[PDB]
């Protein structure tokens, strides 16, 4: 259910999706701004490297949530979290609707429905700092 | 089904190689 962990996940993702779409800095509206900056830099790198492939995927018009849930079917790791967020942020801007939170909610549910204790054991977003 | 699995594999490739480099 929507407990402390849920909102730690959701509000990080939603503020990143807002920054990606508005190009306004959002690090000051999350609790863990150091991990936010890592997420932002990592997402930027993934998009810069893979945007053409993202375009081809997106052209199929398949529901983004069907894709996200398949990415996390077997295992989770920080690379998969980063890549899901980057892909969904990229998709959200080629198409404002992201303020409704649906994308961020879907990613959060996909992570926490199966990997809640993994995420807590990572000290929430702190675990992403292996990429700093 | 398959196409959404094929897409997921593409993103998992990106993710898992990203994880490997960094």
């Amino acid at each position: 259910m929507k407990d402390e962990t849920y909102y730690i996940a959701l509000n990080m993702i939603q503020n990143y999706i807002i920054e990606y779409n508005t190009n306004k800095p959002r690090k000051s509206f999350v609790i863990d701004s150091i991990s936010y900056d890592v997420l932002k830099a990592a997402c930027k790198s993934v998009i810069k490297t893979n945007y053409n492939e993202f375009d081809i995927i997106i052209s199929r018009n398949i529901d983004f949530n069907v894709i996200v849930t398949q990415v996390l079917e077997d295992k989770i790791n920080w690379g998969r979290i980063i890549t899901i967020i980057a892909f969904c942020a990229y998709y959200s801007k080629k198409v404002p609707q992201y303020y409704d939170g649906i994308i961020s909610e879907a990613i959060t549910d996909a992570i926490l429905s199966k990997y809640r204790s993994w995420f807590i054991d990572q000290d929430y977003w702190n675990g992403i700092r292996i990429y700093k | 089904a398959r196409t959404e699995v094929q897409i997921a594999r593409k993103l998992q490739c990106i993710a898992d190689q990203f994880h490997r480099l960094h």
